């Protein structure tokens, strides 16, 4: 209750109860005023761009809150607390808290910027809890809380794409007027508060498979199912057809009756990390991975949770299969291997195919005297019943929730990028400066205003998401493999600043540590 | 060393159905092997040559006459291993 | 609660109940940005400093509170109507009030800094009471409270230091982020506060033993326990060996059986305040006492707690045995001999060692007819059962505790420097501005902040220690030696302000005079 | 480089005591630095050299005239760098 007194405190805290982990993060913003404050639409026809990159929407001055990333909850520490002794965690709740705003307005008289505190101005925050609006979170953009809590950030502004016949506009794309929503006028001494709860959504599995799928049989004793072991009696001569069966196997395991299946496949492009062995082409784009959706042509890009390679490939990698985050000195265009973090993704080849392999070979043909039995090659495989797979590994940059898209069916509703697929997701809260007008005229006019003060808000947004953990009950003898920092005389500590301080994240941080038998 | 082993050493291919598989998959070890390599030693010209560099053979447009190829396994560490296969193609 | 209220009064007193003292001071603080809110890492690889010298640490834009000198307590009236009669003082329990923040915000607009009153920055402040950080204070630094009531400090910077390899870093070095504390906004109206009780430490000892150790028996009678006092009997002639014991003593003193033994001892260097009698070379680092600890050498300085010199030898000091006060007019860098304050400790002649002189001989070989008795000479000597010490003196400059680090095992834990050794001391309680930022640009942008508004605070400070004192209980007859001032027509007073207003100490003031019998 | 600094370059020893210290133990680095090497270039013979492969001196026996010892360290990676001292020794 202000203007002498604070709204809120500093919450940073990161509490490990037994089967719960509340992760609370504290942030300072900063909103600046967007599009002058007008509901501007974009759309490709002003830029020009390609036929499969068109698009059509608008561009509010509203600004959202977007904590759809692991970082800005999990220090290093936690992160790597969680993921050494956990089977799986879940969210149960988030706590969103937005405080101590000051509205200061900027007057550049003269080339020079003089900042002045504003104390009557206002902030409109709503949340919006019955989503109405389209979902822009789980995009995978920027504008997030920082990974290191010492950061001022600044909100992303909320623009939304609609439906398009190219860069037109169809007769069902919908323009969405964000003044009317309730919105809560904020003065510098008020705050915003809500509370949410997440669904039963199932655990993140941040284990790996100490068994493959291929290898669930008693090493010792052979089964009782026979099979075709030969189509061809060898007496030293010629072909005879004897139609040979026998009994397996308790070394012959590649012929054996399974019981199960590996997962769906939709193969990706063998790429090589070694800049010397691939193709002198270009490729992306010739050669890639894409589907058609209403004529235009989108990359899957990660597609379906599959392996990244076979075992000891680590220079191969699927070209659009892998999350691949930026480091610092990373611009957003053409940038080369080393400031980039392809995440491997290897715990998953017991159950997962390989996104850079075929799925097996089908048969073409009827075999007989004549014919040979000619196989044809598996590529892209829809879902089998009795196929067992696992999902895309989750990471400390990568995001954490997205939503399901509200349509009439759905398989598997995970998310391709990884994460919890959500029905009802965490709701946006959009924040916008109240536009304070400057001097009108003395007499009346009927258009509307081409002169605002300048201005922009700071303050600080608190969110303390529960997490669910599920403790492990192994009982695996030998050691695990775990998480663990490079202890070397170092020029620098992992995951800490600079000497004119930087956070620097160093390397993607998965959850597949643990074992667990499948 | 690598022990290798082709699939029949010795085949018969009746025309004009010119289509086989030589099999050197099972071509044992006690490590992994990490190529299988192909190579040729008799036969004419003139046949797709499909992935040398693989596990099953996929041959076609195959001359009724005698054609030889060579399998060679690499170990890690390397050990190479030379088994042979003969391909009595006959009408 | 403000704006138009002070959120606090200024205490300053002093009062004396019967068997304890409440000492509050209230000073007036100003705290500036540090780093420009950056986590920079400090090492030693930018400088280049020597093998002993090299360091890895970081250096945070926190701001640290350190009442750890006891005039930061005790006005010199109040220090001297405890030491005249007290023998034994330790504390009770503090409690520490942060109020009437006031934070203003510079602009160096055009070379002109105008100074403006900002009323909705914050100020972050916690006290960190679970020892999760380096405990930098008890380190003797500066930056505490000043001596004189009416001067305005400025709050130190808290950096620390981790392991090294060098100037290398080890995967042990450990890095704190100190915004994933729960810290306190604090507004222009709000107040910090909180409380602590010491532990049950030992009184200070403020008390000279007016016994020596090797003279605690009664000058009258003789003991009824012989020794050895003659192996070669005088016939007049030459050696005969007849092992003559006798009785003693009441007058051969020094051969008696004792009871008890000395303190332990590390030799200093006996080094003269008279330039003139003191060897040409440099000296010191070349003849000094040194421990090695991790391959790299450390003077020990003050080392353990022993006499400053032997009988009327007041111009010896040892060369890391003394604490050494700077006046003012001393710089930080190759001060002389006069703008120093050498603490002469000579108190503690009876129990303790001299800081230059051997701890007795011990005996090499074995004496018989052929080999002569060799003894060598003693200079380092850990403790025997059966030795009693009195730890150092404390003064109005020095520090009043220490933090005894959390190892396995540690014996007598009272600090070097004199003081209380607490295993859970006065919490650290950190301070900071939080960060303002400048006006962001109208597109969104990744990279964190360049620029943000210049600002510091101010405010007071209160600091209220209540003492627990050991009243004494002598019968000594003769007067004791108290500590005076100089009764004379002086150009000067002493421990006050001067013609421009400068408080200047200006001789250390100790704590024993006082005298109760060994 | 590995930069070396002796403790001074200059001494000056009374006769007929000959027991002096050279400190070559300020020597910086910006990393550690592997071992100190100590040599000699001027001076007669008949000393008691003790430890040349260590940081601080325990010089003994010293004829009056000019003695001239070197300091040279070594970084991790290698680099040297060797900084002579003078021994002025007068009665």
């Amino acid at each position: 209750d202000g203007v002498g007194n604070a709204s809120g405190n500093w919450h940073c805290d990161s509490t490990w109860l037994g089967d719960r982990v509340i992760t609370t993060s504290t942030r300072t913003w900063a909103l600046p005023t967007y599009n002058n404050h007008l509901y501007k639409q974009i759309s490709s026809a002003s830029t020009g761009a390609s036929n499969d990159n068109h698009y059509f929407g608008y561009s509010t001055p509203w600004g959202y809150f977007d904590f759809n990333r692991f970082h800005c909850h999990f220090s290093p520490r936690d992160w790597q607390r969680l993921i050494n002794n956990n089977w799986g965690f879940r969210p149960k709740r988030l706590n969103f808290k937005l405080f101590n705003i000051q509205v200061k307005e900027v007057t550049t008289n003269d080339g020079v910027t003089t900042i002045a505190n504003n104390l009557t101005s206002t902030v409109q925050v709503f949340s919006d809890s019955e989503y109405q609006l389209p979902y822009v979170l789980g995009s995978a953009h920027q504008g997030c809380l920082p990974p290191f809590p010492a950061d001022v950030f600044m909100i992303p502004q909320y623009g939304y794409l609609t439906l398009n016949n190219g860069s037109q506009a169809v007769g069902r794309s919908s323009f969405y007027c964000l003044e009317y929503f309730p919105s809560q006028m904020l003065r510098t001494g008020n705050n915003f508060t809500f509370s949410y709860t997440f669904e039963e959504v199932p655990f993140h599995s941040s284990y790996a498979h100490s068994q493959s799928l291929d290898r669930l049989m008693n090493p010792l004793i052979d089964q009782y199912l026979y099979y075709l072991n030969r189509t061809q009696n060898q007496s030293g001569s010629a072909q005879n057809k004897d139609l040979l069966f026998s009994r397996g196997s308790p070394a012959g395991m590649s012929v054996q009756p399974k019981n199960w299946l590996p997962g769906p496949c939709y193969r990706q492009q063998r790429v090589s990390k070694t800049k010397t062995d691939n193709n002198n082409s270009n490729f992306t784009w010739t050669g890639a991975s894409k589907y058609n959706l209403n004529g235009r042509e989108s990359i899957i890009n990660p597609g379906t949770a599959m392996a990244s390679h076979k075992d000891d490939e680590d220079k191969f990698f699927p070209m659009s299969g892998v999350m691949i985050f930026g480091k610092e000195s990373a611009g957003a265009s053409n940038t080369a291997l080393d400031n980039v973090m392809i995440t491997d993704e290897e715990e998953i080849k017991a159950t997962n195919p390989v996104a850079t392999e075929r799925f097996g070979t089908v048969a073409v043909n009827f075999q007989s005297s004549s014919t040979d039995p000619a196989t044809g090659d598996v590529h892209a495989m829809g879902a089998l019943p009795g196929m067992v797979w696992q999902d895309r590994d989750v990471y400390l940059q990568g995001p954490i929730w997205a939503k399901i898209p509200h349509t009439d069916g759905h398989f598997h509703p995970s998310p391709l990028m990884g994460g919890f697929g959500l029905k009802n997701p965490p709701p946006q809260i959009l924040i916008k400066n109240t536009p304070v007008p400057a001097n009108p005229p003395a007499e009346f006019s009927a258009t509307k205003f081409a002169s605002f003060i300048t201005q922009y808000s700071t303050g600080q947004v608190s969110v303390e998401i529960e997490w669910e953990l599920q403790k492990e009950n192994s009982k695996r003898w030998n050691p695990e493999v775990q998480y663990t920092s490079n202890y070397a005389k170092s020029a620098n500590v992992d995951f800490t600043v600079d000497n004119n301080g930087l956070y620097t994240e160093p390397r993607p941080i998965g959850t597949r540590y643990l074992t667990r038998p499948l | 060393p690598p022990i290798a082993i082709v699939s029949p050493q010795f085949q018969e291919i009746s025309l004009p159905t010119t289509s086989t598989v030589i099999d050197g998959s099972q071509s044992t070890d006690d490590d992994k092997i990490v190529q299988y390599h192909w190579e040729e030693l008799k036969g004419p010209l003139r046949e797709e040559k499909i992935s040398e560099d693989t596990a099953i053979l996929k041959l076609s447009k195959l001359v009724p006459g005698n054609y030889t190829f060579s399998l060679t396994v690499v170990d890690s560490d390397g050990a190479t291993n030379s088994t042979t296969a003969n391909l009595t193609v006959n009408k």
